[PDB]
């Protein structure tokens, strides 16, 4: 059948600039339309027949193109046009859609606050301990996080979550988790994190002591 | 002569008072005539199918008295025609076209008794004939009828009541009031020369025969095959392809049902025993099958919302396809007195649901329904081989009610009878009167 | 218009289940419908369609029996059976009414979805602990507070903060799976002046279990 | 006799050279049509639009309102009486005189006077329809690709001339079978044989429609939905409301005739006068487009609200007597632009009127007025106009209540003979009698 | 094609109360629908008719708002509002599908009817006693045996021998009333070479509270 | 509003017999229509426009009529016509039903078929004591049931109840209920039910002994 593969995969632009998704054709294709998902909602109908906006859609975006290549655009990007495009045809039989293509917002460098937590009274009531990092708001989304249990060096017991970009500053945040057991645990006195981010070349140490 | 236009200008549309009540009744007549013909047929088929039940154990018992009932009422029709009016048999379609151009007599006092009463007796017993044939033909007659009787003097008046007559009795063939009007101003008026028929009598004469129709069959549609689906644009070529399919096919049609008269006459040589004879064997043959395959038999409206619902088979499709091409050239080209109009509908609905079955296979992406192609294929044999396409599609939309398909179906049409004049074939009833015309003066 | 879409949840592989798709304000008929599923941060993949005579159902490129789509325009639903199921039918699942202009056929509305996880993993309460900040931190202009909820199957859990009513510098890091349990935090921000001289409290829910918990964060003595 | 035998032997064979011609001249009017659709759109728009810019200040608004209608109205007027007075008014009597061999075909003036002179008068919300520009505009098409390719023959230039005008009424109202017919009824020579190939009218037809339908699918220019029956014990109502149409027919051929007389004594023939007393029209137009906008307009958008039963029996009276006059107003000023389209608008609101009235003298009819409105609704074309075969078929085609079909017919021939026993004359005929005579004397 | 009425019932004299008539089998727009009316061993009195769009609608001589006919066609479904009832209303209501032959109007399709009785009383559940042969049981080619439904309120009830698949053989008396409790029987005789031999059952049904009550008729202990 | 009255209110008569009820209209009605309520069905459409038949209404059927009266009428009417059929207009507003004419069949002797039940256990353990008595399929309807403990004639709180008239066998039935309260049945022994009809001379006495 027919493959979709939708060249900008992720992607970034300043609100007010002229994006561009692609969508390549396997074969040859006739009348493609594209769909716009924001996170956790259902896609929405976007552009249809190559070209004709849907009844609600803003008139800054557009498609065209023809054969084997076609693509959707946004002349002045906006806030609110944050979300993937996927592109679909049902040309030939049967239908398929595209990768999808993320269009997120482009910003301004932000460091991450840093943040550290030391396991719960209630969790080691029961034999684990995790201690935690929130690396909040930063761009881009590139970031390291190192542990440093006494000083030293750990890489197993840690669990790393990125959330998408969040709509209110298109920022980012991580957090990074530390599970030992509670014997490990207090076996040592001194547990630290550190943020390797573009905004520096000195890294944020944060941590704390038992003592 | 721009002076004499402005004078016909500022005279236009005024028809005689006198001639717009004559209509009325002509109308009335021709429409209580074709309702009570309508009955007739029906009474003497279920008789046939009530004396089937009376036999229904002994198997070649009951085969035998299908044919025999069947037998005796062609018969009984074929006399009754080739005895008191010749003129009567076939069609009659092509004989009040003839009438028209002034070129064929209308003998109403033998044809209304002849044409009724034989007809009653071919369709009675299950021949693939359609009621149109009587009725049209029947309905001219009423028109000459009380053109007579009430003395009726000149030209406008004489083809004017001829015509109003001739609608009456289609409308009232169909439930179709337009495609009445239609048939006059398309297919029935004298082809080459300017007439003075009347088109707003013919209309009050097909209005009085539809309410008297409407009367009388109230509440029960010739036939019903529900609204259909819609048609993407991306689809229309495909009807435009079907078109042409009935278009090459069109014209093989006539030449076989002419063709087939000329060796039907052969067999009987003119002689009116062998004649009603034959009659009432093709007659025997059509009651054995409206039992043992029923299909093939009769006129064919029972299958129309069968074949466009997609309840047949690919093969069922195949074969009555062609066991109905077979009777109904068997029936109509043997001269019985019945029209070929009604089981060309029923040819092309089965030919297109055909095509439709075909076509939504080979394109799933069309998300199409077989009973689109049916319902433009309907029409589509009278568009190749009748030559009368308006007529046709006006037809089909009046009984079928999915004006959502006008596109398609116009399409299919206009492939049709492009496909028709491109590859030779002439209009089956111009060639008929052709015929006719011929056949008088190349003797003498 | 409301196309509404139930019926998932965990399977057991191997297993099987029956999947509803509920429609609103409009003509259920005259309309061919469709499933549609999309596989964890993934690709769209269409499933099948059903015209409204249901005389015609298509499914994609797939298994002799793997799906049975129905439905019943007299109460106005469309079903997706799924039979054999293995891993990759795991995966948000969506109705979707079908249309076209030219007449090439597009998906024209779509419903919410509804998740199937297909693991022999065993349905599990979560366990929430509170995460205020320790006895070396400065209590600058803004405080990160936050709370844990972790070792809980399957998805989802629901996080607020004073019934949500405190949604301004909130977070919520997808949840990782490990050993066959399931792990999140959240994370809110309050100005200093706000807490710890008013309650900050976490509310989380986890219904595949009946878990409706509350984890007030307190100063740590 | 062996004479016509000759002939019907060889019916029906109309040249594939015409045939083709046929098909382009569709596709062009079919364009031609789509575009001059859109036009008016825009236009209308921008009136819409200026006219928010001016929200507050009521009275500077009743003003913007005014002035570009005027304006719009003026260049109108203006490009017709200067470079082709032949496109005023509605132009299908000027195609029917082409068929006769009566008139001339200029389309080199004709094409891009109706075509942007209309859009000025229909563009500032006049009271006229599409239909006449497009018919017109249709046979200028066919006229043009007869000489653009030098086509010789009787045939192929009355087959041209018609399937234009076809395609040209098939594109206004996606009306492919009332297109044809229309040919076929009112259209044609009506006193001597003709040469038209009713195949090729199809075909352009065809043509056009499919372009209309490239453009404006998925929208019905009105949309009624499917009313109720009618019980036979009922028709004799219809026959009723076909009397009140027939006896009316007569009187507003009298009015808009007269109105034609009456209204060039106030400019001369003198065109300034006459630019100005347009503007003046069209600019009453975009007024009441505003202040009452079921008196102002092409019409269309009340049927589907008037059917409903959703206008008070005062409101009828009202939109119907507004209505009467600003439909006499613009078409009988020689505003380039038909007067099909207003007509129907009419025959809806006093067909719904009437209806009314017959839903409380008869609840045992168990009446919606809903299809009085659509029997009524080619009531007028069937009165005034005389066609209504093509009337008829029209509706049907619009409306798609092809239950109504007997009903319909039933006041359709109401209407023709009551037109026909008082005295009235094809409002078309007239039309083109009144200019062939202006002519010879 | 049926119309099933329903919400009859108990109503206190001057109270009001709203019948459903839920239509199936047919196209529930496109036809005028009707209520009509049969007080006990009487005749058929004409209420009201709504059309499909709602916007006709015609009563019997009446007054303000006695009635008020509304019908929703989201759901088939007619109603019936009925206000400050007076002992007049206790009858059987008929909702019925209307139309016409040449064009006057016929009652086409009728319902079942639901029953209306206007009472100071309560809602009572039957006691259902089985009635089986005696001792003397002198039992013959054939059996006869029924059971006793007695003290509920208000009509009707519906009794019903082994599911109604003992039809033929079966007689239900109509009820007699005493001290606002009505009272019947039904007897069913069947072939005594099938009894003891094998089950009979009675299913009483009493819907103005909901109840069924099924009595298996034990031969006399 | 139209008074329309029906001809004979209550009218018998034996199949084979042509019958003819009446429908009389106070002032002017046309094209009526006659429904047949069958005993404990809803009513039917039967016969509409005065002459036309429902689908499924058997030919034995007429119906005729015009102006102030109108009549339906059965061409040798058979035993499942057992009814009350109704006539109703809408020729005028509002529409109006007739009276109704109930059609009852006369037939050969029927004799009926007694059958005696005591109080059940589980109406013992209750309070009360109903003594239920059956007579089923009889011919003519008219019928009398006596009540006799230990001899005695009991009059005391009776409840008799009759069928409407069958329509297949055109046969009644009958069901007398003697109800007695706990000690008042216990206090005797020997109860009976007597039923005397024009099919014999001699009362059928049904009964039974507690002991
Ligand atoms: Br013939
Ligand atoms: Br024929
Ligand atoms: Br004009
Ligand atoms: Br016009």
């Amino acid at each position: 059948d027919i493959v979709l593969t939708q060249s900008p995969a992720i992607m970034s632009a300043a609100p007010g600039d002229k994006v561009t998704m692609t969508c390549s054709a396997s074969s040859s294709v006739s009348y493609i339309h594209w769909y716009q998902q924001k996170s956790g909602t259902s896609p929405k109908r976007w552009i249809y027949d190559t070209s004709k906006l849907t009844s609600g859609v803003p008139v800054r975006f557009s498609g065209s193109g023809s054969g084997t290549s076609y693509s959707l655009t946004i002349n002045t990007m906006e806030a609110e046009d944050a979300a993937t495009y996927y592109c679909q045809q049902w040309s030939s039989h049967p239908q398929t859609f595209g990768g999808g293509t993320k269009l997120e917002i482009l910003r301004a460098d932000a460091a991450p606050t840093v943040s550290i937590f030391p396991p719960s009274s209630e969790q080691l009531t029961s034999g684990g301990a995790s201690v935690v990092c929130f690396l909040n708001n930063f761009y881009p989304k590139d970031i390291n996080v190192k542990w440093k249990i006494d000083g030293s060096e750990r890489q197993n017991g840690v669990l790393n979550s990125w959330t998408d970009q969040d709509s209110k500053d298109s920022t980012y945040s991580m957090s990074s988790t530390l599970t030992l057991t509670k014997d490990e645990y207090e076996r040592h006195n001194s547990y630290t994190c550190e943020a390797t981010h573009k905004t520096s070349t000195s890294p944020i140490v944060k941590s704390f002591n038992r003592a | 002569r721009r002076r004499q236009l402005i004078r016909q200008l500022l005279e236009r549309d005024k028809t005689p008072l006198a001639i717009l009540f004559m209509a009325a009744v002509v109308g009335t007549l021709v429409g209580l005539a074709a309702v009570a013909f309508d009955k007739g047929v029906a009474w003497l088929q279920n008789q046939r199918m009530g004396a089937l039940v009376h036999t229904a154990d002994n198997y070649p018992l009951l085969l035998t008295v299908a044919f025999l009932c069947s037998a005796v009422l062609a018969m009984f029709g074929y006399f009754l025609v080739r005895k008191y009016a010749p003129e009567a048999g076939g069609s009659g379609i092509p004989e009040i076209e003839g009438a028209l151009e002034d070129q064929r007599p209308v003998r109403w006092w033998r044809v209304l008794p002849v044409k009724f009463f034989g007809g009653l007796g071919t369709l009675g017993g299950g021949m693939v004939l359609g009621r149109e044939g009587p009725t049209v033909q029947i309905g001219g007659n009423i028109g000459r009828m009380v053109l007579d009787i009430f003395r009726l003097k000149g030209d406008e008046a004489r083809h004017t009541l001829l015509a109003t007559g001739a609608a009456a009795g289609l409308a009232a063939a169909f439930n179709a009031p337009l495609a009445g009007i239609l048939f006059i101003i398309e297919e029935m008026r004298p082809q080459f020369r300017y007439t003075l028929i009347s088109i707003k009598a013919v209309f009050i004469g097909v209005i009085m025969s539809t309410i008297m129709y409407r009367i009388f069959n109230h509440e029960v549609a010739l036939i019903d095959v529900g609204k259909l689906s819609d048609a993407p644009l991306n689809t229309l070529w495909l009807y435009l392809i079907l078109g042409i399919i009935f278009g090459i096919f069109g014209p093989i049609f006539n030449k076989w049902v002419l063709g087939m008269q000329d060796l039907l006459h052969r067999v009987h040589g003119g002689n009116i025993t062998k004649w009603v004879l034959m009659g009432g064997a093709i007659g025997g043959l059509c009651g054995l099958l409206g039992f043992v395959a029923p299909a093939t038999s009769g006129g064919g409206f029972n299958l129309i919302p069968i074949a466009t619902a997609g309840n047949f088979s690919m093969g069922m499709l195949v074969f009555i396809f062609v066991a109905r091409v077979i009777t109904t050239l068997l029936c109509f080209s043997s001269g019985a007195p019945g029209g070929i109009f009604a089981p060309m509908l029923a040819l092309g609905t089965v030919l297109g649901t055909a095509f439709g079955m075909v076509a939504v296979e080979l394109f799933p992406q069309y998300h199409l329904e077989a009973g689109t192609f049916a319902i433009a294929g309907m029409g589509a044999l009278l568009a190749a081989s009748i030559r009368a396409p308006l007529t046709g599609i006006i037809l089909v939309l009046e009984m079928t009610d999915n004006y959502q398909l006008i596109l398609p179906m116009i399409i299919t049409g206009l492939g049709a009878t492009l496909l028709a004049q491109f590859t030779g074939g002439k209009p089956l009833w111009s060639a008929i009167l052709a015929r006719t015309l011929a056949k008088q003066e190349a003797e003498q | 218009v409301r196309l509404l879409e139930s019926g998932g949840g965990l399977v057991q592989p191997g297993g099987s289940l029956k999947l509803s798709c509920a429609a609103s304000g409009f003509d259920y008929s005259r309309y061919w419908m469709s499933w549609v599923r999309q596989a964890p941060g993934k690709g769209l993949k269409w499933i099948g369609e059903i015209n409204p005579v249901s005389s015609t159902i298509n499914y994609t490129p797939s298994l002799k029996d793997k799906f049975i789509i129905s439905r019943d325009n007299a109460k106005d639903t469309l079903y997706l059976q799924i039979s054999k199921v293995r891993s990759e039918d795991t995966a948000l699942y969506y109705c979707a009414r079908l249309y076209y202009g030219y007449g090439y056929w597009y998906f024209d509305v779509w419903g919410a979805g509804t998740t199937v996880t297909v693991s022999s993993a065993k349905t599990t309460p979560p366990s929430v602990y509170p995460l205020a900040p320790g006895s070396a931190a400065a209590a600058a202009s803004m405080v990160t507070l936050g709370c844990l909820v972790k070792g809980y199957f399957p998805e989802p859990v629901t996080v607020t903060w004073n019934s949500g009513s405190l949604a301004a510098g909130v977070h919520t890091f997808p949840a990782v799976l490990q050993a066959a349990l399931y792990t999140l935090s959240s994370s809110v921000t309050v100005p200093s002046s706000s807490w710890p001289s008013e309650t900050v409290t976490c509310n989380v829910a986890h219904p595949a279990s009946s878990t409706k918990v509350d984890k007030k964060i307190v100063p740590r003595a």
